[PDB]
């Protein structure tokens, strides 16, 4: 098939694929428990270094399951589901990235640690960009 | 002529000397007055949490057991004197109890004068531990404290006293300063009371009220970021028509940001806590990735100029600037 | 009884010893094997172009007026015993004969063998001086010296040897550095001759080459530039009926490269001769400012896409591609 | 008269003021003697940090002579003559000023040195900007 038509393909299945990875490891630590009890102290750090977060009653464990719960959730949209929503799919995670990124800036972790998210937000929108003809 | 009068009387002071008893040890408290002449400020090392700090420490207090008469009313002695009789085991310790380092020259000069009184002073250089909270980093201010008293007499013992008013009892040279990054806006001096395993002890202390200086930072790392987030949002003003372009326009972007974040802590002790810095710089990555995804927004409609570019052109000026004005007023105002 | 038996020991080698002579003063040349253990090579001073050094110093000659013979072979003795006897007067000194900064501990070993031979050690702390030549910053090289000899004893007097294999006889301790922005790839050990107003002297001489990392600077300097030479290349793209947008985007990257240029050398101490880095800066600097210039020109010529622009797109990114493989090969080949 | 009017021969009068000015200091002390003392340290400078450029037999004070004798011929034909060789003096200029921010930039000197240049050099395009309709 035309380049186009098989690129779109694999990052909307890698990208859902990767980031329904990425939710799963902060709400059940099966397939990584040492990743999981990582993950915890992040969001630990990001209310503590957020208070008005923490000042609506919204806390970690609040925080840790809603971002992971959209990952997941967008993320299969991005790899089954075809049509409007794959690409509302998209938009949303679009949406958390920076929301990841304002946290990981917001305790100045190294490179390292956000890479990955980073490396995918220009491979999530540059799907976007070839949404449709 | 003259060094026989004067070994009589120093053999008239020391005969019957019991230098192992302080003065009124029977009778009243020994009262000590203390003043301190800093000579430098040395530097402040972030890492160690410490600081350096050249004195002239200078100390006096009356000795009954010293009293003379002779041709002159003060005798002007060689500091190998004062190993000769009791003197205030006085010592600079950082914290409770625990002595700070201390650097003490051999010269400690002793002046005895006719009525009795003692100044005994001596050039010391210490280094004193000062924690530093760097929350409001690099807008931040520190007290570091300089803590000394007698380490084996308690207050019933021993106190100690100001020589004149407190503030006027510690000077600072003018052109002491060895600070860097540092400005020394000025100190404050105080006394209190410590309670010890070993009983309670006086402690005489002075904090120095230290502000960073926001210079270097202004210009390394809010200057250029700032910039980028204007440079971002100059993309709402091009015609959506430029895709390859854009495209370049908001990743080379986040990219610049990406280096600047990095090379800003590269200086910086790895505390755990977040500093105000990291989070001007992750709202400016916000700004910068944000520009980039309202492109993609517009380029999925794009089949006239989009609505979403004509109201991005106000609303992310206008949110950028509201937040620096929060932001500089709540780290300033202080 | 054992206290006696060397008490006439000490006795007997101290009876009609003159420390005021040198061993073989008359007969032959007192030969002096030194060797150096680095316990930690201490930081750089840039400022003050200086650096500290903690040391093991070790000393080994023969004094056979220090025979002796009894139930031991070797007089494990108290540092006291180095001050009644005469030792060399070795010193540390930076440059010719200018003896650099020593802090001694009171504790020096010695150690006498039947044989007669002493090994006479001592913890030395040692500032010496650095010069530095910044031209190829941050891809420098220096090389610091170490050098000390006798202050008073000629080569005709006393000479210095290595006790091993020259290499081997200078050893520094794995974990005993203490640079942060500095690399130690390694030292050269090597013997000299210095004539001064007071005579001739054998000096021993030990190079330390270090390598700056140029790490932080890559940060901090190099990839912001970069992104923002192609950053403003970008404009190339874009549309010429564009022009309050790409007016914009020339002076806000202009204004971008002038703040990073302020702050690469807000550390750097004012030296004359510009570094390596600057060239840099410069050419970078011209490239955003020729960038606007182009525009400026297409503009000029806008009543179809430039022609300008077209060329453009293939000279400057070509021209900065060039630089970057001479300018690198030059400074790493190296 | 329009602003566009007013305003392009003010910038076009003061910059080849400023620039005459400029040229004038690097040849001719009258004016002040001080700015020339300083300015023939800092083109020493520039051409010892520029070995090629004296390996060709060009010395600090050919080079001087020419940026100033430039600088005073452009200033004066945007000051006086009207047409195309006016805008052609405004670019000679802008070719200039990149050199002369080359070498500042090239020794390492603060932002008061070189700023009266870069802040003309944002006003010398913006005049070639407002050329013609
Ligand atoms: C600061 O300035 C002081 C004074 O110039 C320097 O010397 C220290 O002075 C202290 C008194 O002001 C001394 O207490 C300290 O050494 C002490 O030694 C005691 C034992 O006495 C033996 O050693 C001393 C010193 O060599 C000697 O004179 C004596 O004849 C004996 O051989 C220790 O008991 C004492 O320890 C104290 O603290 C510990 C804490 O855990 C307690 O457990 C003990 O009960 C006791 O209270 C202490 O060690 C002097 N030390 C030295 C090296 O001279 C300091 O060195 C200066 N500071 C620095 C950082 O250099
Ligand atoms: C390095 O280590 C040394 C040794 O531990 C420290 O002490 C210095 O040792 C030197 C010998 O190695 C001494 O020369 C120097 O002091 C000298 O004093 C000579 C005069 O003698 C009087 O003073 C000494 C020291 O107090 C005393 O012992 C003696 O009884 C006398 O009172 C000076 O002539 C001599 O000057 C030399 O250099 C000058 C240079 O211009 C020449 O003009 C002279 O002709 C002469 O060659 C020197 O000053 C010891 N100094 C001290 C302070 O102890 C050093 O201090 C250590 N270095 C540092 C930086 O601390
Ligand atoms: C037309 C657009 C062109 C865009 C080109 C982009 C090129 C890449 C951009 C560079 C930005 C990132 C630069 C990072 C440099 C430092 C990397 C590094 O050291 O990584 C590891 C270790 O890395 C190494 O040891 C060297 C790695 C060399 C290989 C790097 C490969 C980079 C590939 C980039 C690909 C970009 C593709 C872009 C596509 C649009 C350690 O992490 P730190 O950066 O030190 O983390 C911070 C720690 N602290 C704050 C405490 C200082
Ligand atoms: C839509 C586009 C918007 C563009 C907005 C631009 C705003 C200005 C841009 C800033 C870039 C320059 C920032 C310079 C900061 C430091 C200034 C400074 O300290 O100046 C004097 C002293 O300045 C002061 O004491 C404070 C000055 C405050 C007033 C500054 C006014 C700035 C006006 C800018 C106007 C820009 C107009 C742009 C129009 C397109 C000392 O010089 P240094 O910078 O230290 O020189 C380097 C020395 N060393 C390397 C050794 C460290
Ligand atoms: C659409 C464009 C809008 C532009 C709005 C501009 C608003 C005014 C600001 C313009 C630029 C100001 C540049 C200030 C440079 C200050 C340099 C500096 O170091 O200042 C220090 C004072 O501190 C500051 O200036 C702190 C930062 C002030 C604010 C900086 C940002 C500008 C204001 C916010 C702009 C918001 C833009 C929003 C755009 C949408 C002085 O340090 P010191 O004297 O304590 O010691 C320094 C040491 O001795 C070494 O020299
Ligand atoms: C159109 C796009 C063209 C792109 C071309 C890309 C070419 C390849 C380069 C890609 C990016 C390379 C990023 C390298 C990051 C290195 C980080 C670093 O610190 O490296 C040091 C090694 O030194 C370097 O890497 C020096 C710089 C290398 C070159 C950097 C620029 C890229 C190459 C030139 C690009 C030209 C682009 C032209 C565009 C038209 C390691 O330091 P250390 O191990 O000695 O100690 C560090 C310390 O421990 C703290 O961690
Ligand atoms: C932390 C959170 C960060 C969030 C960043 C979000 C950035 C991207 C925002 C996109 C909003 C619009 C989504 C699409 C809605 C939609 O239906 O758009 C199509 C039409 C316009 O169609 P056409 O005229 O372009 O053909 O659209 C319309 O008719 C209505 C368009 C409304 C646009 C509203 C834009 C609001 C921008 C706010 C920016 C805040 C930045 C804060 C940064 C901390
Ligand atoms: C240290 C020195 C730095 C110098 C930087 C100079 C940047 C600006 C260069 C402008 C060159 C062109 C001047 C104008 C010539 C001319 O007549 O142009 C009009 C026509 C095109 O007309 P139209 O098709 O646009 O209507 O033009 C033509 O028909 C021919 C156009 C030829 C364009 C040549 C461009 C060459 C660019 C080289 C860039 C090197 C950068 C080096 C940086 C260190
Ligand atoms: C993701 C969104 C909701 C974040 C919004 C943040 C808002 C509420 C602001 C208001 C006050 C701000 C805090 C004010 C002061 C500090 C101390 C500093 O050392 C770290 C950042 C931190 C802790 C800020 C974090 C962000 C903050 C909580
Ligand atoms: C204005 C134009 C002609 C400049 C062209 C510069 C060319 C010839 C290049 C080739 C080799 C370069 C030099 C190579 C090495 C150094 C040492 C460094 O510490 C400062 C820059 C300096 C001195 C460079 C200056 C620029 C240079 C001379």
């Amino acid at each position: 098939a035309s380049p186009r038509t098989v690129t779109i393909v694999a990052l909307s299945v890698a990208l859902g694929l990767f980031f329904v990875f990425m939710g799963t490891i902060k709400l059940t630590p099966r397939l990584s428990k040492d990743a999981y009890s990582e993950m915890k102290r992040a969001y630990k750090s990001y209310v503590r270094a957020l208070p008005l977060l923490k000042k609506m009653g919204i806390n970690s464990i609040l925080l840790r399951k809603s971002i992971g719960a959209l990952e997941v959730a967008c993320g299969i949209v991005m790899t089954l589901v075809p049509g409007r929503p794959k690409d509302v799919a998209n938009f949303f995670l679009l949406l958390l990235v920076l929301a990841v990124l304002f946290f990981h800036q917001l305790v100045g972790d190294p490179l390292k640690r956000y890479a990955h998210a980073l490396v995918f937000g220009i491979l999530l929108t540059c799907r976007l960009l070839i949404a449709r003809k | 002529d003259n060094t026989t009068v004067f070994t009589r009387i120093l053999d008239r002071l020391l005969d019957g000397y019991d230098n192992r008893l302080r003065p009124g040890l029977g009778e009243r408290v020994t009262e000590v007055k203390t003043d301190i002449f800093v000579t430098s400020f040395g530097p402040v090392s972030d890492h160690d949490m410490e600081y350096t700090i050249d004195v002239f420490f200078r100390q006096s207090w009356k000795d009954e057991r010293l009293k003379f008469k002779g041709p002159m009313t003060v005798l002007r002695l060689n500091n190998l004197m004062a190993s000769k009789i009791w003197t205030p085991d006085t010592f600079f310790h950082n914290g409770k109890k625990s002595v700070a380092h201390n650097m003490t020259m051999p010269n400690k000069l002793l002046r005895i004068t006719e009525d009795g009184t003692l100044l005994y002073t001596m050039r010391l250089t210490v280094r004193a531990e000062c924690p530093m909270h760097l929350e409001d980093f690099p807008m931040d201010a520190h007290a570091c404290p300089l803590k000394f008293g007698s380490y084996a007499y308690t207050r019933a013992e021993v106190v100690y006293e100001w020589t004149r008013e407190p503030a006027r009892s510690v000077v600072v040279a003018e052109d002491g300063s060895r600070l860097n990054q540092y400005d020394l806006l000025g100190q404050t001096v105080d006394s209190g009371i410590v309670q010890s395993s070993t009983g309670e002890y006086v402690v005489m202390t002075t904090h120095f009220h230290l502000k960073r200086k926001i210079g270097y930072f202004v210009i390394q790392t809010y200057l250029p970021c700032i910039m980028t987030v204007i440079l971002s949002q100059v993309s709402f003003w091009l015609n959506r028509e430029s895709v390859p372009a854009r495209t370049v326009f908001g990743v080379t972007t986040v990219l610049t940001m990406t280096t600047l974040s990095i090379s800003a802590r590269n200086s910086l002790p790895k505390v755990a806590y977040a500093t105000a810095m990291d989070w001007f710089i992750a709202v400016c990555y916000a700004f910068v990735f944000s520009a980039l995804i309202e492109f993609a927004t517009v380029n999925y409609f794009t089949k006239s100029v989009s609505k979403i570019d004509r109201l991005s052109r106000i609303a992310f000026p206008l949110l950028f600037g509201i937040f620096n004005l929060v932001y500089w007023a709540t780290y300033l105002n202080r």
